[PDB]
């Protein structure tokens, strides 16, 4: 999946 | 053109390889953005979307590394014509900077999956046509780089991206997608958005780059992810040297996000003779404390992950605290979700998850519990009085009902004499921002604490059941 680059979490 | 010094230490045939082009780009006057990309998108396409025939590490040839490059500054300079758009003062246009990102747009496949992972590099650009939202904006970054544009640098926000230009550098312009059905507003400032004061432009307290932090920006971008179960051992590694690398350079001090992102790695892995994981996280709310007008929620949230992993329950709540302290002072806007829904996880799940534990934990006799904490009691009540505040003059609302049985939830997980303990003081103490949490003071030390008159206080009804 995609996450902003460097967002914490999953 | 590739210089003669960018190409001597290819072929890279291993991680450290890659960590010293990295090393001999920063060094120079400004760091190649295509070349890097390209590199870390072929070395990631090897080592997390096919791995078939590995034994150690892709081996990245020249010849291939600089085939890719020249499809792409072939592509900018065939389609960007620089004599259409005269650059006043060593400065570039907004008709320039609006050329370039719609070349990168329109060169995209008509139909594809935007939220896939590994198409964040130029190598998913020329390779597959695909980028994604933060992708876009890179890539336009990169292109003008490529026609000389020295101007142009890349702009982030804690979730979108779009770039600076101009006379002092003071122009931006958007130019890619934000979230899911919104609507294009590629070419504009961000100035509406700064003055509406939501989370998304950070009331202008947003990261302006430099080419180096671009370089930070596309190894935050690195993802090691193979599958939902599976991470690339070897990408990992190699996102945790350069980011390093960058950190000991300086490139680091005013990325907030990535220093949290090298903290959770070196928690992963730590490597010997490193600061701890919580000296970086640390240092991440410095650099947004210094930097960014604490305006910043990301920080904070990376610091309370950590402690929740970890079990610190007193600590978990005092940095989601912390998080809900900023959060108010923004107002929550159209396209703030992504915020949204991560202060409503860490309320309706992380926190009663937390607490759960705690409780059965408190059942077995532990001691120094965060539940016999009234400071810890202090910090929940502050998490919910910036969520609150936030709420305060927004132009959607926040809280709703589905929120109020885990807040009663949580209070009751507090025995009232911990609870009692907690003195709330007007403008452990602890004063409130919120006018909806002042109401809800006297409910706050019953025994029993009143539900019902919670779940009023806390929503816009006003009336109970007829019947």
């Amino acid at each position: 999946r995609w996450r902003f680059p460097a967002r914490p979490g999953t | 053109g590739l210089k003669a010094a960018q190409k001597t230490l290819f072929p890279l045939r291993s991680i450290d390889d890659v960590v010293r082009l990295f090393a001999a780009e920063l060094g120079r006057e400004e760091p190649d953005l295509v070349l890097l990309s390209l590199v870390l998108g072929f070395v990631e396409h090897f080592l997390a979307v096919n791995r078939v025939g590995l034994t150690y590490f892709p081996v990245a040839d020249l010849s291939i590394i600089a085939a890719l490059y020249a499809r792409f500054t072939a592509q900018i300079r065939g389609a960007v014509d620089l004599s259409l758009y005269p650059r006043e003062g060593g400065v570039s246009s907004r008709e320039l900077v609006k050329k370039v990102s719609d070349v990168i747009w329109n060169s995209l496949s008509r139909s594809y999956f935007k939220d896939r992972a590994h198409i964040q590099s130029l190598f998913s650009f020329i390779t597959g046509t695909k980028l994604d939202s933060s992708g876009v904006a890179f890539a336009v970054v990169g292109a003008c780089q490529a026609l000389g544009l020295r101007d142009v640098h890349l702009a982030l926000s804690e979730d979108h991206a779009w770039v600076v230009f101009g006379p002092n550098g003071e122009q931006t312009a958007e130019v890619t997608w934000h979230g899911k059905g919104n609507e294009d507003r590629r070419g504009q400032t961000v100035n509406a958005g700064v003055a509406e004061r939501s989370w998304l432009y950070l009331k202008g307290s947003y990261m302006r780059c430099d080419r180096k932090m671009e370089v930070a920006f596309m190894v935050c971008a690195i993802n090691p992810s193979i599958d939902l179960h599976t991470d690339s051992l070897e990408l990992l590694q190699l996102q945790q040297k350069l980011l390093w690398l960058l950190y000991d350079l300086g490139h680091l001090e005013r990325y907030p996000m990535a220093l949290g992102n090298l903290a959770d790695l070196e928690e992963l892995e730590p490597t010997p003779g490193r600061p701890d994981p919580l000296t970086l996280y640390h240092k991440g709310i410095a650099s947004a404390k210094t930097y960014y007008r604490d305006e910043h929620i990301y920080p904070y949230m990376y610091l309370a992950g950590y402690h929740c992993r970890n079990r610190n329950v007193r600590e978990a709540l005092q940095a989601w605290a912390d998080m809900a302290t900023v959060i108010q002072d923004y107002n929550y806007c159209r396209e703030d979700e992504e915020i949204y829904k991560e202060f409503f996880e860490v309320a309706n799940d992380v926190i009663p998850n937390l607490l759960k534990e705690a409780a059965s934990l408190l059942e077995a006799g532990s001691q120094g519990s965060a539940l016999q904490d009234p400071e810890c009691f202090a910090h929940l009540l502050r998490f919910y009085d910036g969520i609150c505040k936030w709420e305060e003059g927004s132009p959607t609302p926040v809280l709703h009902v589905g929120w109020a049985t885990f807040l009663v939830q949580s209070l009751g997980r507090f025995e009232g004499q911990v609870r009692q303990k907690v003195r709330i003081v007007s403008v452990p103490v602890l004063t409130f921002q919120s006018e909806k949490m002042k109401g809800m003071k006297e409910l706050l030390v019953a025994t029993k604490i009143n539900s019902s008159a919670i779940k009023l206080q806390l929503t816009a009804q006003s009336q109970v059941q007829m019947k």
